[PDB]
């Protein structure tokens, strides 16, 4: 016999203060007991388990579905935390094309990784006796049991330590671990590739681990995690949009799942209205009627999802490019690619929940998201193509009160273009009329007034019902914008309105803010000045609107 | 040569912080660095039985092309038991000049407590989540951990004993991996003395706090005032009255009576001139009842003033500023707001370390996603302060300009 190299064991403990499991075994039928006795006898003959005495006070229930199945949920609750087997799923767009990709089945190694001796006693389980007239058979595991909390991580670390020297001394290949399967890709000749595959089977055999000499069942195209992986391209598994007369909540969640999933390669997917219907429902069986906007959106989706679209694999010798387009209603879409017309992947970004916003902030957020995703998938920031003029971005970030930055980018003339819709003056305007505005409201009756007085003697006070102080301050500014020329100076004491306007929004929840924005767009020059309230600043008329 | 027993605070588990993504160049640099450190026994690979994690990344300090390894020990420093202390040198900020030295390498010669090493676990990530990452733990005192200067303190005193006995006029302070050396000599004599100290430590950043002062509130001096000038003056005085009690604005607001055009010149009445002069005299005095409390957090607020200019205020209570300053330095960041902000945060943190011996909590005028996306690209210090994000434009910005 050739001496097998022993696999180092991982020291495992229970959670602090807790103790091993002690769960009562369910009574089983005679045939199930016989089946489990045969199975456990074979497994003991192979070395996976060992018989134990009565001194072991721990027990874990056993079932047969035959097939033996141990319910380790209690021991899992009582087992220490392990490092994650994965910090995320790989993305097909990050894979680098290979001439050859072989799959090796290392499933038989799963029961070949020994368990920490001091921890084996916690894996005890009992086979009941026929008619319960003898003591049940007592067993404990000697290897990583299937279903135990720590089996995948310990198996993966053990396999990694075994593969480490083979991977080191063969840098011209790539070895990847996924569950009980290895994936070895290389650009060598098919003969050299198969040769090094045999070498890997040898190196794994030096630990007693057996890879089947049979041809593996997996073969192109690889179906994995909703993905199709081809020798030269990738895509998502076929997305079919159902044809439903009426749509329930679970049908809309299935549809938004299929559209969010398809959006990573199919460019132009929109999910705003369909997901908007799910707003505050929390009822899985509720049938919700379908707005016309969701019909147009869904029709555009069926048009985009008509014929298949594929993504290419990553080539590190070529630059990484990401182009962004605005879709409206806070929706943005982007494509990441290295060659024109051949995308690595696509995606979308929806604006965050906010009371006020503008297109430039949203584009910035989208660029940050794309940057993070790109660093995850490819380890580098792409060069951006953005629908915004250079001068626009310079004006924005130079005049913005916050610090902001976008990485290397270039302008692409693809409407709609992101632009600045208004810009406030830095100094008062000479020759322009000066509108001192003010608004006030009663907290009980919700009655208020909004108006202005100007330097030319122009005045206005409007009464309002069902209003608040903030609403009357905004309404006052709006009135000044309505009745003034193309150039106007505006004086207010509303820290609220100045806080809103200094954020430079172009869209808002409040229709009043939107009306103010529409007024600011039509103006040539607007200077907005703030003063403290109730300080006797003449012109500022808190008493005129408190009547 | 002997390990000191280190534990965590009662009821607190070790840090389990997610590692953020890194570029391929930083990953390769960390691979080289960590391989070399593993050869030197400073770190060791760990198995899956270690669930703890602390983020790691790589930087490039000033005047150097070599990559450096930074560990974000903020969570571990929080969860590490309090070590005991030395009163902060109140004379370090009063000294004419101070030089900062990186003494982090000395920490690697002292072993780390056996049972505590598992809490220093860190992960080199893999591109596209190929593997769960290359996992390491520290065997010696790691740079960035708060326990490293506390444990090495006795050894540091033993090394600096001859130099401190030779120059009683030089003040020496230690914070994290940095040694602050303050004196009053000439720049050349200070540099030769710094080389003397670095070769003194070998065998075992010009900073001038004297050119820094607190900034008073100033009012404009004009011969002719417009309505807008007076409105802004009244606004600024009204703001300052929250800081200074006797600020009075009724005689200046008396001029704003009537609905006049903003650009119209208004002459000052004598009552207005007198009120303005009294306000100047009041603003010439310091703030009443401004004290430091070591049991409270330091809050640092930063305002972007444009054209590479930034203002900042360090306080503990509102309107009770302990420090105010204006960072307008241009250092290869003329087109990058975030780099300027990051350098500003580093300089303010350094000043706060010199003055009070601890870092402040920043209120950054930047969106969370932008800052968290880019701040590690321009970070050069071995420590990291805490920060929050300001989403509403503050009105007081121009009152600090
Ligand atoms: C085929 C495959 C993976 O592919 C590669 C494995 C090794 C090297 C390079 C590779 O991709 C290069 C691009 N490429 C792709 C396909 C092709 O045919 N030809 C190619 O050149 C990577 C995986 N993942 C995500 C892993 O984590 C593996 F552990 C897989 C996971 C599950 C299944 C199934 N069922 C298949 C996987």
């Amino acid at each position: 016999m050739v001496p097998i190299s022993p696999i180092e064991t991982v020291p495992v403990k229970l959670k602090p203060g807790m103790d091993g499991p002690k769960v009562k075994q369910w009574p089983l039928t005679e045939e199930k007991i016989k089946a489990l006795v045969e199975i456990c006898t074979e497994m003991e003959k192979e070395g996976k388990i060992s018989k134990i005495g009565p001194e072991n006070p721990y027990n874990t229930p056993v079932f047969a579905i035959w097939r033996k199945l141990v319910d380790f949920r209690e021991l899992n609750k009582r087992t220490q935390d392990f490092w994650e087997v994965q910090l995320g799923i790989p993305h097909p767009a990050g894979l680098k094309k290979k001439k050859s990709v072989t799959v090796l089945d290392v499933g038989d190694a799963y029961f070949s990784v020994p368990l920490d001796e001091d921890f084996r006693k916690y894996t005890a389980f009992t086979i009941p006796s026929i008619n319960n007239e003898t003591p049940g058979i007592r067993y404990q595991y000697n290897v990583l049991p299937q279903g135990w909390k720590g089996s995948p991580a310990i198996f993966q670390s053990s396999m990694t330590k075994i593969l480490e020297p083979f991977a080191a001394q063969n840098p011209d290949i790539v070895i990847c671990q996924y569950m009980d399967d290895l994936y070895v890709g290389s650009d060598l000749e098919i003969g050299q590739h198969r040769t090094k595959i045999e070498e890997l089977r040898q190196h794994l055999l030096r630990w007693g681990l057996t890879t089947p000499d049979k041809k593996h069942q997996k073969e192109p195209p690889f179906l994995w995690m909703g993905y199709e992986l081809h020798p030269d391209k990738w895509t998502v598994q076929p997305i079919v949009l159902p044809e439903k007369d009426s749509w329930t909540v679970n049908d809309i969640q299935k549809l938004v799942g299929k559209l969010n999933w398809a959006s990573q390669i199919y460019p132009g997917i929109k999910v705003r209205q369909l997901s908007k219907l799910l707003r505050g429902t929390k009822a899985l069986t509720e049938v919700i009627p379908l707005t016309e906007e969701a019909e147009l959106e869904l029709a555009e989706n069926r048009e985009i999802l008509k014929e298949p679209v594929h993504g290419v694999y990553y080539d590190p010798s070529k630059d990484l490019i990401a182009e962004i387009q605005k879709q409206g209603q806070g929706q943005w879409t982007y494509q990441i690619y290295q060659e024109p017309f051949k995308n690595l992947k696509t995606g979308k970004y929806a604006r965050m929940r906010g009371a006020h916003t503008n297109d430039v902030k949203q584009l910035t957020e989208a660029v940050q998201k794309i940057t993070t995703e790109s660093i995850v998938i490819w380890g580098k920031t792409p060069k951006f193509k953005l629908p915004i003029q250079k001068e626009t971005w310079e004006t924005w970030w130079t005049e913005y009160w916050q610090a902001t930055w976008i990485p290397e980018w270039e302008f692409v003339n693809t409407p709609p273009l992101v632009k600045l819709w208004y810009q406030l003056e830095k100094e008062p305007i000479v020759g322009a009329e000066t509108f001192y505005v003010d608004g006030a409201a009663n907290r009980e009756t919700k009655l208020g007034k909004a108006g202005y007085v100007t330097n030319k003697g122009r005045q206005k006070v409007v009464p309002l019902t069902n209003t608040t102080n903030q609403k009357t301050e905004l309404q006052a500014i709006y009135l000044a914008l309505q009745d003034s020329g193309l150039e106007v100076n505006i004086v207010t004491d509303s820290q609220y309105a100045l806080g809103i306007i200094q954020a430079q929004p172009d869209k808002s929840e409040s229709e009043l803010v939107n009306q103010i924005i529409e007024q600011l767009i039509k103006k040539e020059k607007v200077y907005l000045a703030w003063v403290p309230a109730h300080k006797g600043i003449g012109g500022n008329e808190q008493v005129d609107k408190l009547v | 040569i002997e390990t000191v027993p280190v534990k965590l605070k009662p009821g607190m588990d070790g840090p389990k912080v997610k590692q953020w993504p890194l570029t391929e160049e930083k990953i390769k640099a960390l691979v080289e660095i960590c391989t070399e450190m593993e050869k030197e026994g400073k770190i060791s690979k760990i198995g899956p039985e270690n669930p703890y994690n602390t983020p790691v990344f790589a930087i490039k300090k000033k005047d150097s092309t070599k990559w450096r390894k930074l560990v974000d020990f903020r969570e571990l420093n929080k969860r590490t038991q309090d070590f005991w202390g030395i009163p902060h040198p109140a004379g370090l900020k009063k000294k004419k000049s101070v030089t900062v030295l990186d003494v982090g390498d000395a920490y690697f010669s002292v072993p780390l407590d056996e049972d505590f090493r598992k809490y220093t676990a860190f992960t080199i990530p893999s591109i596209n989540n190929e593997t769960p990452g290359i996992r390491y733990q520290y065997n010696v005192l790691p740079q960035g951990w708060k326990g490293s200067p506390a444990i090495f303190q006795s050894s540091m005193t033993k090394i600096l004993e001859p130099f401190k006995k030779q120059n009683p006029d030089i003040v020496i302070y230690q914070y994290m991996d940095d040694l602050y050396v303050g004196s009053d000599l000439e720049i050349g004599q200070h540099r030769t003395k710094i080389e003397e100290l670095r070769q003194h430590l070998l065998r075992w950043y010009e900073l001038h706090p004297d050119k820094w002062t607190v900034q008073p509130i100033v009012l404009p001096e004009k011969d002719s005032w417009t309505v807008n000038d007076i409105q802004k003056l009244v606004g600024k005085l009204n703001w300052a009255s929250q800081i200074y009690p006797g600020i009075k604005v009724r005689q200046l607001s008396k001029l704003l009576r009537g609905t006049k055009a903003l650009t119209e010149v208004i002459p000052l009445t004598e009552e207005a001139e007198l009120e303005l002069a009294e306000n100047r005299e009041i603003l010439k005095e310091p703030v009443h009842g401004v004290y430091y409390d070591p049991s409270k957090d330091l809050i640092a607020e930063i305002q972007k003033q444009g054209q590479g200019q930034w203002t900042y205020q360090i306080y503990q209570e509102p309107f009770k500023n302990l420090k105010t300053g204006k960072y307008a330095r241009m250092r290869g960041a003329h087109t990058n707001d975030v780099k300027q902000l990051t350098e500003a945060v580093q300089k303010i943190t350094t000043e706060s370390i010199v003055i009070w011996g601890k870092t402040p909590k920043f209120k950054l005028p930047i969106q969370k996603e932008t800052w968290e996306t880019w701040w590690t690209e321009y970070w050069q210090a071995t420590w990291i302060p805490e920060w929050e994000f300001v989403n509403t434009p503050p009105l007081v910005k121009l009152w600090y300009q």
